[PDB]
DNA sequence: ACTTGTCGGTGGTCTGCTCTAACGTCACGGCCAACCGATCGGA
DNA sequence: TCCGATCGGTACCGGACATGTAAAGAGCAGACCACCGACAAGT
């Protein structure tokens, strides 16, 4: 359920003075802070713990560990290289530094809150402290700059990751039962889950289909197909008349003509002739640079 | 052990709740072993001692 | 009133008028009703079968 | 108490999971044989580097090269008649 | 194009049936029948053809005795016998009873008609 | 229970609901609801309307509310949940066999636990599991997560 | 204070999941170190 | 004389029940992500 | 009166199919079967 963001800010180690000196340019933040009805840091952290995990008796360190596990740890939160790059570009943070971390940080959260309040007020610019100025505007989720392409390699990599996670669970289970001084690498590693996951992907996944072999063109088009359906994607029923449209960003990246005319209209398409794929999964197209 | 019928408890509106004048949350607590309910009380004995 | 209809329910005009006629003669005070407009889904789900 | 209790708890859990886990019940004395065959198959797969044939399992399990086929055929689990066939939800097995 | 009549033409008089509800299978690869859906039933009801609809529902899909009796009558040349009770209705009644619902068919007198014919 | 033991009785589970239904008086409740609806007004009147609807529904028919609590679970004939042998030796099931097996397993375990004399925590947990298994059998997904 | 009231409210939560309820019930009671087992 | 039924035994396989003593003590793997209208239980 | 939350619904035909793991091991007993003895009574 909803909770005022001042509670979340105070739980992150901030005080009333910090919030006042940080969000002193706005009015809605001040109104929210005046109506928080919760002073200090421990009280807000306890309220967040009670709301998030009902039925569990709270203690001092449990709430902090829960917050760190949820947002600021690699174990249970992973803003991938694509996500990290997108957040850095959108909020103007860590400009120049290599993409090494892949987790959310308090700087990102406070920048998001500041961006939201300045967007609501009407400002068209924002510079995060220790950051680069970026324009303030809403995002279109159907834009081809916001839609990426998971190729065959990325899907196989995800399946391998699932298999390795299962194997790691089995290894950790076996580590505490066997006797030390006799444990060897080959007596702990059960390779069966990895190959099982790969086989399950290649034989059950919707994105692994039989090749069309009516003619060479059928196979050539089949290999160059972009599908919006599958695990982690849309369904042909829960998709309105918003994603089945020719966005003006498809020029040179997705063909606006070739698509099925049945119930899958707009959810399946083909790559353009000159289109390429970014390392991040975005689709690039070539242009000739002109000057004067 | 007796078991309630799911249709007549987890329905909108609940029919057991209407019949017994009990909130659906109270029924869920009772029939799923989370709270005790007083089936009957000897008021005559209490009013004398 | 003195009819078997539960208050607040929707009843057919023919049955309601027949019951009122049966109650006014050799009986007591009849029931009062007000016409209702119903959607197609509700009217089809309010059938007698 | 944590040693004797551990022994008895593990025994009870293992025996119950041997009994109450298959639609077509298999006796415990054969579930043990199936598990042993699976473990030997995993070890042979690790050692050889390829998938072990029934011949290797016969030698490493001191059983006939025919009982292994029966054991593998007793391990099949029935599929469900209600599983979906097509992409949408209109077809069933 | 790859849409040839040789792969489209299909016809059947009698073939395999299903298990739970004794209805014909579907598909050319299984020698199945053609579905007479709810819209076709509406069309028949609007036409006023009660007997065609009744025979389509009873003696071509579900009436287990009726199917063999109709085939014998056609072969020997007699009249088509009267339809019986579809098996799907009995399956529905059993499925309702398994939900602790007391569904019973009442005759004109007020007694209960047993569905254990045979 | 310790102090004022012989002054009341409290229960827990479907047995409590069964006893409450046994002590329930349909006629008096219906008369009180009618008095409220002909006297009271406001938000009480709507609740009285709905409660009177249900109570008069139970009063008009010759049945009893006791049918809402089960002491026996019917089992469908086998041919409507077939165990067929597909070609190649593979078998098939109807997904009702699994639910019936779960119900039977939990019922037998409850019988054993009651016969042994286990502490009330284990017996209560087993009874809750039996209730959940029956609910999943009748309607899998209405309460909790689907099996 | 506030912590005790939060604990009391947490222990009285519905906790519709059965596993969570059983875990709470088993966590109600304490353990035995070395000698209480022999006495029992 | 041959057969035959009751008695008794050896050896083998499939199936089920019981027991094993350092110490060990409060579950996860994971979305959900449409979108409309109706309605009961809260605030 | 406003308020989130659960629950109901979303055209037709044609066709298309079957899952990926297990910490084991022993000692003791009843049952059914495949091989056999006697043994007097019946053929």
């Amino acid at each position: 359920r909803r909770q005022p963001v001042t509670v979340l800010l105070k739980a992150l180690g901030w005080t009333n003075e910090q919030i006042v000196e940080r969000f002193g340019f706005s009015e809605i933040m001040m109104g929210t802070l005046e109506k928080d009805t919760t002073s200090g840091t421990d009280e807000a952290l306890l309220d967040i713990y009670r709301k998030l995990r009902p039925g569990e008796p709270p203690t001092k360190e449990s709430a902090q560990t829960l917050l760190e596990n949820l947002f600021f740890k690699e174990k249970r939160y992973d803003l991938a290289r694509v996500g990290r790059y997108k957040v850095n570009k959108k909020l103007g943070l860590n400009a120049g530094k290599p993409i090494t971390s892949s987790t959310l940080t308090e700087e990102d959260v406070v920048a998001t809150i500041e961006y939201l309040v300045r967007l609501h007020e009407g400002q068209t610019s924002m510079t995060v402290p220790g950051g680069v100025e970026v324009p303030v505007e809403v995002d279109d989720i159907d834009h081809f700059g916001n839609r990426r392409l998971r190729t065959v390699g990325e899907l196989i990599q995800n399946q391998i990751r699932v298999g390795l996670s299962r194997m790691e669970r089995v290894v950790r289970e076996r580590m505490t039962t066997q006797d030390v001084e006799a444990i060897t690498p080959q007596t702990l590693i059960n390779i069966r889950p990895v190959v099982a996951a790969i086989k399950e992907f290649f034989g059950t996944s919707q994105l692994s289909q039989f090749m069309d072999q009516n003619n060479p063109l059928s196979g050539l088009t089949h290999k160059r197909r972009l599908s919006a359906l599958g695990p982690g994607g849309l369904s042909r029923e829960r998709a309105g008349l918003e994603v089945r449209d020719v966005h003006p960003s498809h020029y040179g990246r997705m063909c606006p003509i070739e698509t099925p005319e049945g119930p899958n209209i707009g959810l399946i398409g083909s790559l353009s002739v000159y289109a390429r794929v970014n390392p991040f999964g975005f689709i690039e197209t070539p242009y000739r640079k002109v000057e004067n | 052990a007796p078991v309630t019928h799911i249709w007549y408890f987890k329905g909108v509106p609940s029919r057991l709740g209407y019949l017994l004048d009990l909130a659906p949350k109270d029924l869920e607590k009772i029939i799923y072993f989370a709270a005790y309910v007083i089936t009957s009380v000897d008021d005559e004995m209490r009013h004398n001692e | 009133g003195s009819t078997e209809f539960l208050p607040g329910s929707l009843t057919e005009r023919a049955e309601f008028e027949a019951e009122n006629r049966r109650v006014v003669a050799e009986g007591g005070e009849p029931a009062a009703g007000r016409p209702v407009l119903m959607g197609i889904t509700k009217a089809s789900l309010a059938t007698d079968s | 108490f944590s040693t004797y209790a551990t022994w008895w708890i593990r025994q009870a859990i293992t025996r119950a999971m041997a009994d109450q886990a298959r639609t077509i019940r298999i006796p415990v004395h054969m579930v043990e044989v199936i598990n042993k065959l699976g473990r030997i198959q995993r070890e042979l797969l690790q050692d050889l580097g390829r998938e072990p044939t029934p011949e290797e399992l016969a030698k490493e399990m001191d059983i006939t090269p025919e009982k292994v086929l029966e054991i593998q055929q007793y391990a099949r689990e029935p599929i469900s008649l209600d599983q979906t066939i097509g992409d949408e939800g209109d077809s069933q097995l | 194009l790859h849409h040839l009549v040789d792969d489209k033409i299909h016809a059947r008089s009698t073939g395999p049936y299903s298990m739970i509800t004794q209805q014909p299978l579907g598909g050319k690869a299984q020698f199945g029948g053609q579905r007479f859906g709810e819209m076709e039933c509406w069309a028949m009801q609007a036409y006023g053809a009660a007997y065609t609809l009744q025979e389509l529902l009873t003696i071509k899909s579900d009436d287990t005795v009726g199917r063999v009796k109709v085939y014998e009558a056609i072969v020997k040349g007699e009249n088509i016998p009267e339809p019986g009770i579809p098996e799907s209705f009995k399956v529905l009644l059993k499925e309702l009873q398994s939900l602790c619902l007391n569904v019973e068919v009442l005759s004109s007198d007020g007694a209960a008609i047993e569905m254990r014919d045979g | 229970q310790d102090r004022y033991g012989e002054y009341f009785t409290g229960a827990m589970g479907a047995e409590s609901i069964k006893k409450l239904i046994e002590n329930f008086d349909i006629d008096a409740e219906a008369e009180s609801l009618r008095e409220v609806i002909r006297s009271g007004k406001g938000q009480k009147k709507l609740r009285a309307l709905k409660r009177l609807k249900v109570v008069a529904a139970f009063q008009q028919s010759g049945n009893s509310p006791m049918g809402m609590v089960l002491d026996a679970v019917p089992v469908i004939p086998p041919e409507l949940r077939p165990m067929v042998q597909l070609d190649g030796g593979r078998f098939a099931t109807s997904d009702l066999n699994d639910l019936y097996r779960r119900v039977i397993n939990r019922n037998n375990r409850l019988k054993r636990l009651i016969d042994l004399g286990a502490p009330e925590i284990i017996v209560n947990n087993e009874k809750r599991m039996l209730q959940e298994s029956v609910d999943a059998l009748f309607d899998n997904g209405r309460r909790g997560r689907p099996v | 204070e506030a912590l005790r009231q939060a604990r009391k409210d947490a222990e009285l939560t519905a906790s519709a999941d059965s596993v969570r309820a059983y875990l709470k019930q088993i966590g109600k009671v304490a353990l035995l170190n070395a000698e209480e087992e022999v006495e029992l």
